[PDB]
């Protein structure tokens, strides 16, 4: 009944490494093991391994007996029956079937039958393996449209084209505008750049009242951008409204 | 594997179920110094007695463990079997039923009473 | 070598101002301690007072509103002075270099220590008398000789106040067999001494055996030639 | 993968749903242990049901499970439309790790339907600057997800540059896509009009801008 | 205070008052009619020229006195002893603690070199004349002069000083008769009787 | 089945947080006798017992203790009821014609005066020699306390030497002992133990430097109740202790003097040997190191560049300026100017402090209570750890410029709170219900 949060997404290339890591609070991080799966869109999901912080005791897949090495630190109290803690690891020898996302999990039980069994889990590191580098997005606006003449509505968002790696998170007005909301996924072009869209359905009456921002970050490149979408239409079916 | 006294106490409820002869057997243990040590002895065996006494009149005067006939009311944290015994601590657990504590008190001494009384019925069949 | 001199007037009226001083040869009068120390006769010697270059100069706090010190560094002595004198300021007064010592006993740092002196050097000392009389020049008398192979010659120094007085023979060339004599105060208030040597006996062919004698208080010098 | 399950089966709502889950003796089933989880792809997944027939604690009794000698089952009674999405199944026991299966796409029938919704983006004119143009062809709120895109230029079927995403699953429920054209600023400014055409069960829907307006 | 040792023995001297904290002793040796002179500084540290015999006692003891001990004495050692006390409970002492002279013994006896002087012929015109009798080398000094008028003793006019070592067993004494030029021609011969421990000496004189 | 049963267990490892009346433990030390009575006390165990609570975790609270403030009564109670059978010089309140020590700023008063005998009529005429700071003028002078309270000799034959008291709880009641090595008294203990009885503390009763105490792990420790309150004591623990020497170089005399039938006071004699004034050393060369090695430490709550001064006290009683405590029987009131004249940045003998002595020593915290310390013989020198540090911070207005710290503490319980930081009491309830698939018969 806690939360566990791992690193940000990272882009390595084949034959090094990459450290990622899984901060734990809200629960007794000794108390539970670490499970560890990955799941590759070629080789379905593949659990790799455990770990208890309490002793120090690991187990790894054959698959992985030879290249995957995962660490602990220490737990740091926070109250009688809660603390928070830290998990690591290290995977060497990348190759091209290693793109894809990993999580971290919380064990379920400590004496029993089922105490390595991965309960509560995280929120997942994507992993891509590749031979090109990371390219800066591309934020363009969108213009709006009429989504109803009859319901007094539009549609507006932000265009996000030529980014790599994946992902790109898309939120507005610094986190104020969630209602409404459709994020579509990015599509893989023969390059090997995505580019995904964010629209937000708003209605017509709301011109100098809101003031519409999308955030893109990508942290790869280590760039922000902030756009501001214009609130004045070009569709010939909303032009009826204004 | 005797741990000690209170060696369990960050085991689960079922480890911690093994060792309930360690705790219980230094529970007792046989001027200005002359009214402390007297004064907090005496306070030792008047604690001993308040839970023997309870424990005398659920029915489980002799047992370390005894069960009853209480339904487990659900509304005392409806736990399951596998994540009480498997998955928390006594001092985790009691810290939740702290609410319940007084509550469950007053059915194990009145279930006693109607036992023995039918009992009285049972044995009077000459 | 060291060789201290004390050199005064030796007589000096009750109720006056005494003024003596320490010749000093040997040493610079700077670089050292100084220290007075007079001694009645038939008592205990009794401190007055060191001096140094500096300002370093206590008193004796039962001499303490009468005595003066000071240094002549200029001149190389040590002097002395004693305003309002009385009978009991009748002494012997020496001159002595002082060294300093440092005695700790405590812990040093809580001033649990005290500094003491040691006079090694003395000097020959002079004799001061204190009285309300008058110096009378002696009158020196020869005595002849007579008598075994061996014979005796001396003289006499006779009527004079405070001895205070020096009697050598052939002007320091004869240092063997003198025997001088301590003076007798005879009941008019003079002193006098006598002052023979052991000669062979033949000490005729006019060796011209002549005893000199000299009283400081009152310049007196005279010399008797001594004949048989 | 060594474990073998169901790759999809249907179930229609208000009712139940079994889900095989079998392999060889060496992952199942004789001593060992099965468990089930409800991973949507991209999100988070959730431990429905754990040693054999206990569920996990939070889960609502409408989850049940079953372990033979060979196989193990789950059943979910009274289907939900959350429900539809894919389960995978463990094997384990109190000392080894454990061995996933190969995916089962639970589609849950008797939903109602869903007309999309698209809205097609003509190149903007930072764009046009640069200069490019991409038009952007979004399509949501679509059930079942099994669309195909078709883009013309001018009337004219177009076979160079057309891409399309695969149907994703939103939070409401219901499915998503998009799908981008790659045009030449020359053909941009050539074109009377561009479209982009969703065939979704027979009834296709298109949407057309206009360059020279 | 006298005290007396054999010689060849050690010498024991006592002087000051009892300590009272720790102490700094000076010791000193006065010649008899000579200057005092420095023996002992810092309660036992010697100088240069005195020898490892004379020691005395730590000024480290808190309730004794200053003890002044001589090893191997020796007949130049009689002489008088004073110290100074240097006290950290008592003021600075600017006088000398009451000596105490150290006596030699196995000094049986010795014979007084007596001479007797008649008048000079220069104090005769003077109308004066005065009779001298020296006595030295004597041990002890301990004398009693007797003038005789041919061979009745002479009353008045007897001026005798008192007995004095000069650094040795030698003590000195002289006596003096006065007479009138007249006295002289008058009796045949005078006698100067000095009386030593049990003998008597006595030497003559005539007129011409 | 399914239906769940309430099961009572006995013997379950529960406890809560409790206070109840904690007793002693001293050892089997073969003897006689002192203050704080070790004698009616219970032996310690000779082979203790300590389980390790692996897995607990429990939060800890040095300052809202009660072991502290119930050791800090017991041992006045200890004291109170030691001197109660001694005697009382109450006929000591009497007209002192006092005059200066014999020596040659006199920090001594030969003083004499009448005095009872053993009969009711004739007095007597007998000296003594008190200190500078135990007696007061008046316009001759008088016993200091005189105007205010009381006065109880203490007996010659009780010793003021500490000994290590163990306090222990008793049956169903258990101490927690928090054993990690880097840990200010506050929060939540990762690796905890129990034990019947605390290790041996000895009641040691100083004040600014804190002697013979326990030495802390690795780093030294700091602890304070609210450090942004410079209301509130910092207590520092050392991880190294630093050598002290005492001394009093006065061979004192102890001359019995007999007051009414069977009372007897103990008076001053004449002194044998110099006067020479009680001091105390501590090497420069550790005390260089300990004092770098604690602002070290205090950089870690006042910012990283920073500067720290060090300063002797300034307003104050008298035992709380000076580093007052007992040394072989005489209690002393050392200068510690010499100490705290430091000033830190960002980055060949001994000490001496000019110590003074007390007989008439006030009751700390009370209004009309002293006790005349008995004279001892002999040239007193104690050797001590010096192992802690009671110290204050001054307020400041333009604060976060230089922070300056001066020493203090005239309350016991510091002195407890030193050596009960890794102790609390918690009461055991064996009785606990839980849910299983257990029924009973019919
Ligand atoms: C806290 O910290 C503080 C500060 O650090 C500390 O305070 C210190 O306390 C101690 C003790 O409480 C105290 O010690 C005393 O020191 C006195 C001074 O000693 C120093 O000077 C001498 C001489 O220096 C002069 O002469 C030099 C030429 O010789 C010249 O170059 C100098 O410039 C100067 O003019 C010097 O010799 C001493 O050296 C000692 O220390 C060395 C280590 O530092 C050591 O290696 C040496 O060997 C030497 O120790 C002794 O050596 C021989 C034996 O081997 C002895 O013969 C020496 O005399 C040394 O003691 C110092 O630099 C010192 O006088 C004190 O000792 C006398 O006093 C006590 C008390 O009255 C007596 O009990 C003693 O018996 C002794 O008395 C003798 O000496 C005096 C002075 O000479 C005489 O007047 C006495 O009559 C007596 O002498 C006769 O009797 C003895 C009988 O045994 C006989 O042997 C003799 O031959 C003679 O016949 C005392 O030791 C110190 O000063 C003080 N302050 C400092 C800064 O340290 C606290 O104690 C600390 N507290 C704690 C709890 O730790
Ligand atoms: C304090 O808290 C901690 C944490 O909360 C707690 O530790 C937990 O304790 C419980 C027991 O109460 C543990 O639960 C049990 O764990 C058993 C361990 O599994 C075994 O298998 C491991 C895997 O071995 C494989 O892999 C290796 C390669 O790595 C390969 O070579 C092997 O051949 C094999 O294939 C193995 O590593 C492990 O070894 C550990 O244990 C031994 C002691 O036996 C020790 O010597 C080793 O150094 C190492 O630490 C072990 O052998 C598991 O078997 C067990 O399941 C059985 O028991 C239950 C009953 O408990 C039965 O119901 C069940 O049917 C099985 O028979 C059970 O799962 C739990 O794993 C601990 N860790 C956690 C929760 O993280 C402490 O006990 C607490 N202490 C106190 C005082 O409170
Ligand atoms: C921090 O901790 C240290 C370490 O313990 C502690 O040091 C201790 O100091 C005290 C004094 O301050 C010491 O106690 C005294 O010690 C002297 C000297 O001890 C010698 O003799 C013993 C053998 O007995 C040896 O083992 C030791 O090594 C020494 O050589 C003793 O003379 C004292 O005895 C008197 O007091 C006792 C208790 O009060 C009495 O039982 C005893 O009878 C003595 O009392 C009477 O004695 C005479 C009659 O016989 C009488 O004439 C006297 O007037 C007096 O009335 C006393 O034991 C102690 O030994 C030191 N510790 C150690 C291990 O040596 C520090 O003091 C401490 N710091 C603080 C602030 O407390
Ligand atoms: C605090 O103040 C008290 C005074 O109330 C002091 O006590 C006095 O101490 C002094 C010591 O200096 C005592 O004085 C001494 O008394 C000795 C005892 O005398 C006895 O013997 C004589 C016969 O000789 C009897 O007639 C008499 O009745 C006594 O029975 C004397 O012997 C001492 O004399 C010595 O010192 C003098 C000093 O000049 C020498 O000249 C002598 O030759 C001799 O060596 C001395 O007189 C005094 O009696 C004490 N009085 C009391 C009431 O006790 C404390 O010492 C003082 N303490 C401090 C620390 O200052
Ligand atoms: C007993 O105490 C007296 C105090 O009255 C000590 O006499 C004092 O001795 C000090 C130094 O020995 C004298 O100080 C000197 O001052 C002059 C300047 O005038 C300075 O040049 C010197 O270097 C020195 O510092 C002080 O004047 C003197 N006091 C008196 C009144 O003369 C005495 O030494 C002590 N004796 C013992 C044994 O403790
Ligand atoms: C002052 O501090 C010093 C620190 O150097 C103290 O000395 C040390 O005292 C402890 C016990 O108080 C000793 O620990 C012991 O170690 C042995 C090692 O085998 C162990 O067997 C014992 O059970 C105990 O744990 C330590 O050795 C000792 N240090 C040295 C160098 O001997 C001293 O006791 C302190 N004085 C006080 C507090 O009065
Ligand atoms: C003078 O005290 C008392 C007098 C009369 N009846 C009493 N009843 C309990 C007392 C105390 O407990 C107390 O107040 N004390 C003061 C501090 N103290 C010391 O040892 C100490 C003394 C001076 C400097 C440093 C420490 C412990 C104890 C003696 C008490
Ligand atoms: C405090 O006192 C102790 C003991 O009195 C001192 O320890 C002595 O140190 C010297 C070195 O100067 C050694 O020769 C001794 O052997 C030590 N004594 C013992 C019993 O071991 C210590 O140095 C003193 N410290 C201070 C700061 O004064
Ligand atoms: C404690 O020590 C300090 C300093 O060592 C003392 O301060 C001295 O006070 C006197 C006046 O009594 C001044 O003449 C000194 O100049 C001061 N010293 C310094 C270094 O400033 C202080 O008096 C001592 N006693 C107390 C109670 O503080
Ligand atoms: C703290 O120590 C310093 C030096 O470490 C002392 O400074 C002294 O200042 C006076 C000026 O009045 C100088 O005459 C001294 O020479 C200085 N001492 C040294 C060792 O040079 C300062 O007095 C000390 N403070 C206290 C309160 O003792
Ligand atoms: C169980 O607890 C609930 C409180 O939510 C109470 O209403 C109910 O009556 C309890 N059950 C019985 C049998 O009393
Ligand atoms: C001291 O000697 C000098 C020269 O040697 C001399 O001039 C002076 O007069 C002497 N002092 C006295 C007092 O005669
Ligand atoms: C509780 O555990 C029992 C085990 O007998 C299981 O049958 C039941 O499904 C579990 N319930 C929940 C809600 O996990
Ligand atoms: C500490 O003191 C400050 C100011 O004195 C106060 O504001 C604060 O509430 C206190 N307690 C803390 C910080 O826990």
């Amino acid at each position: 009944q806690g939360q566990l949060v791992q690193s940000g997404a990272e882009l390595k290339k084949p034959g090094a490494s990459v450290k990622i890591s899984c901060k734990t609070s809200g629960y007794r991080f000794n108390f539970y093991h670490i499970n560890w799966i990955r799941q590759t869109a070629g080789r379905g999901p593949e659990w790799m391994g455990w770990i208890s912080p309490y002793s120090g005791d690991k187990n790894l897949a054959p698959a992985f007996q030879d290249r995957v090495i995962m660490t602990t630190d220490t737990e740091v109290p926070v109250t009688s029956f809660t603390s928070t803690g830290a998990a690591y690891m290290e995977i060497r020898n990348l190759k091209f079937d290693d793109t894809g996302t990993y999580f971290c999990a919380k064990g379920l039980l400590r004496d029993g039958s089922s105490t390595w069994l991965p309960y509560l889990w995280g929120q997942g590191t994507l992993l891509t393996v590749s031979s090109a580098s990371t390219k800066g997005p591309s934020v363009f606006p969108l213009a709006p449209s009429s989504k109803s003449t009859s319901g007094g509505t539009a549609a507006l968002g932000c265009l996000v084209k030529d980014y790599f790696p994946e992902p790109v998170t898309v939120s507005w007005n610094s986190g104020a505008l969630t209602s409404g909301v459709h994020t579509f996924p990015a599509v893989l072009q023969s390059s090997g750049l995505y580019s995904l869209s964010s629209v937000v359905t708003v209605p017509s009456s709301s011109l100098g009242t809101q003031t519409y921002i999308c955030n893109v970050n990508h942290k790869p490149s280590n760039t922000k951008v902030d756009k501001r979408v214009e609130p004045k239409s070009c569709d010939k079916g909303l032009e009826v409204l204004f | 594997v005797f741990l000690g006294f209170l060696g369990a106490a960050g085991s689960t409820m079922g480890a911690a179920s093994m060792t309930l002869t360690v705790q219980a057997r230094n529970l007792l243990s046989g001027t200005v110094w002359g009214i402390k040590q007297l004064q907090a002895r005496v306070l030792a065996v008047e604690r001993y007695l308040r839970d023997q006494q309870l424990l005398g009149i659920w029915g489980c005067s002799g047992k370390l463990i005894c069960c009853t006939n209480v339904p487990w009311n659900s509304s005392w944290s409806n736990r399951n079997l596998s994540e009480i015994w498997d998955n928390m601590t006594w001092l985790q657990w009691d810290k939740e039923i702290s609410n319940y504590t007084q509550i469950i008190y007053g059915l194990l001494e009145e279930s006693q009473n109607q036992q023995e009384k039918n009992e009285q019925d049972l044995l009077a069949l000459d | 070598q060291v060789h201290l001199q004390e050199s005064g007037p030796g007589l000096v009226k009750p109720s006056e101002t005494l003024s003596l001083t320490c010749n000093v040869s040997g040493t610079l009068v700077r670089d050292n301690y100084w220290s007075w120390i007079r001694q009645p006769l038939g008592k205990q010697p009794e401190w007055i007072g060191y001096v140094h270059d500096s300002g370093d100069t206590n008193y004796n706090p039962s001499l303490k509103s009468r005595v003066h010190l000071s240094l002549d560094k200029s001149k190389n002595l040590v002097s002395l002075r004693l305003t309002g004198v009385t009978a009991a300021d009748s002494a012997i007064y020496y001159c002595a270099t002082t060294k300093h010592g440092r005695r700790i006993y405590g812990v040093v740092a809580f001033k649990e220590w005290f500094t003491y002196f040691y006079m090694d050097v003395w000097g020959k000392g002079t004799s001061v008398t204190v009285s309300s009389a008058s110096t009378k020049g002696p009158s020196v008398f020869p005595l002849a000789p007579s008598s075994g192979g061996t014979a005796a010659l001396g003289c006499l120094v006779k009527d004079y106040f405070p001895e205070p007085v020096t009697v050598s023979w052939n002007s320091g060339a004869l240092t063997s067999g003198v025997h001088t004599f301590p003076a007798v105060l005879q009941s008019s208030g003079l002193y006098s001494l006598s002052s023979v040597v052991t000669v062979p006996s033949s000490s005729l062919g006019t060796q011209t055996y002549i005893c000199n004698v000299n009283h400081k208080p009152s310049n007196t010098k005279v010399d008797k030639r001594v004949e048989p | 993968s060594v474990l073998t399950q169901s790759a999809s089966v249907s179930g229609s709502l208000g009712q139940s749903v079994t889900i095989s889950c079998t392999g060889p003796n060496s992952v199942c089933c004789s001593h060992k242990s099965i468990s089930w989880y409800q991973w949507p792809p991209g999100r988070a997944p959730t431990l429905i049901i754990y040693e054999d027939n206990e569920r996990a604690p939070g889960i609502s009794p409408r989850f049940s499970g079953y372990k033979s000698y060979w196989s193990a089952y789950l059943t979910i009674s009274d289907l939900r439309p959350e429900d539809e999405t894919t389960y995978y199944c463990c094997s384990y026991t109190h000392n080894s790790g454990c061995v996933f299966g190969t995916g089962t796409k639970v589609s849950v029938l008797g939903q109602s339907k869903a007309n999309p919704s698209v809205t097609l983006f003509p190149p903007s004119s930072e764009e046009l600057q640069a200069n490019k143009a991409t038009l952007v062809c979004l399509i949501s709120d679509f059930y079942p997800g099994a669309v195909t895109v078709a883009w013309k230029a001018d009337s004219s079927p177009v076979k160079a540059g057309v891409e399309t995403t695969t149907p994703s699953k939103q939070s409401n429920n219901k499915y998503a896509a998009s799908s981008y054209l790659s045009l030449t600023p020359e053909q941009w400014k050539s074109h009377r009009s561009y479209s982009c055409q969703v065939t979704h069960e027979g009834s296709t829907v298109e949407k057309t801008v206009a360059p020279t307006e | 205070t006298f005290v007396s040792v054999a010689p060849g023995q050690t010498a024991r001297i006592t002087c000051g008052e009892e300590s009272l904290g720790s102490r700094s002793v000076i010791w000193y040796q006065q010649r008899p009619g000579q200057a005092p002179s420095l023996i002992i500084y810092n309660n036992n540290d010697r100088p240069s020229g005195i020898p490892d015999r004379f020691s005395g006692s730590p000024g480290s003891t808190f309730g004794t006195t200053a003890t002044l001990t001589i090893t191997s004495v020796e007949a130049g050692d009689e002489a008088d002893y004073y110290c100074h006390i240097w006290d950290s409970r008592r003021p600075t002492n600017w006088v000398f603690g009451e000596g105490t002279t150290l006596i030699v013994l196995s000094q049986p006896k010795a014979a007084p070199s007596v001479t007797l002087f008649p008048p000079s012929s220069e104090e005769l015109q003077a109308n004066k004349a005065t009779l001298v009798c020296l006595i030295s080398d004597f041990y002890p000094g301990a004398v009693t002069v007797a003038w005789k008028a041919d061979s009745s003793p002479v009353k008045a006019g007897v001026e005798t000083t008192t007995p004095s070592k000069q650094s040795n067993n030698k003590y000195a004494a002289s006596s003096y008769l006065s007479l009138t030029p007249e006295q002289w021609k008058s009796h045949k011969s005078y006698s100067c009787q000095v009386t030593h421990e049990g003998s008597t000496v006595e030497k003559t004189v005539a007129p011409t | 089945a399914e239906n769940l049963w309430v099961t009572v267990y006995y013997g379950v490892p529960v406890w809560k947080d409790a206070e109840t009346t904690l007793f002693c433990a001293s050892d089997a030390k073969a003897y006689k006798h002192n203050v704080w009575a070790t004698h009616a006390c219970v032996p310690t165990d000779p082979n203790p017992q300590e389980i390790h609570l692996e897995n607990v975790t429990e939060e800890f609270n040095m300052w809202k203790n009660n072991m502290v403030e119930q050791m800090h009564t017991d041992i006045i109670s200890l004291w109170d009821q030691s001197l109660k059978p001694c005697v009382k010089l109450t006929p000591l309140c009497v007209t002192l014609q006092c005059t200066n020590v014999t020596n040659n700023r006199g920090e001594l008063k030969n003083c004499s005066f009448n005095m009872t005998t053993e009969l009711r009529d004739k007095k007597q005429k007998v000296y003594s020699l008190f200190y500078r700071l135990d007696v007061v003028q008046i316009n001759e002078y008088r016993l200091i306390n005189c105007n205010t309270s009381a006065i109880t000799q203490a007996c010659p034959k009780v010793s003021f030497e500490p000994i290590p008291i163990h306090y222990c709880a008793p049956a169903g009641f258990a101490i927690l002992k928090c054993k990690d090595k880097k840990f200010n008294g506050t929060g939540p203990c990762p690796s905890v133990s129990t034990v019947q009885c605390t290790h041996g503390i000895k009641p040691v009763v100083s004040t600014q430097l804190l002697l013979n105490g326990s030495l802390a792990e690795e780093e030294v420790m700091i602890r304070s109740e609210n450090i942004t309150n410079n209301a509130k004591n910092i207590l520092v623990q050392f991880n190294t202790p630093v050598q002290i020497n005492c001394t009093r170089p006065n061979n004192n005399t102890r001359k019995s003097i007999r007051i009414g039938p069977g009372q007897a006071f103990y008076a001053t004699g004449d002194i044998i040997g110099d006067i020479r004034q009680a001091h105390c050393n501590v090497s420069k060369a550790t005390w260089n190191e300990t004092l770098g090695k604690v602002v070290k430490q205090l950089r870690k709550h006042f910012g990283n560049n920073t500067i720290i001064r060090f300063a002797n006290s300034s307003g104050g009683d008298l035992e709380v300026t000076t580093h007052s405590f007992n040394c072989g029987g005489e209690f002393f009131y050392c200068n510690t100017s010499g100490l705290f004249n430091s000033t830190w940045i960002s980055n060949n003998d001994s000490i001496t402090l000019p110590c003074r002595i007390k007989q008439i020593i006030n009751m700390w915290q009370r209004i009309g209570q002293a006790m005349y310390a008995p004279p001892i013989q002999g040239v007193i020198r104690c050797v001590s750890n010096i192992t802690g540090l009671i110290l204050t911070r001054d307020g400041g207005s333009t604060n976060s410029t230089t922070e300056t710290f001066r020493p203090g503490g005239g309350d016991m319980r510091d002195n407890w709170r030193s050596e009960l930081y890794k102790y609390k009491v918690v009461k055991i309830e064996p009785l606990g219900v839980a849910p299983t698939r257990c029924k009973r018969r019919v």
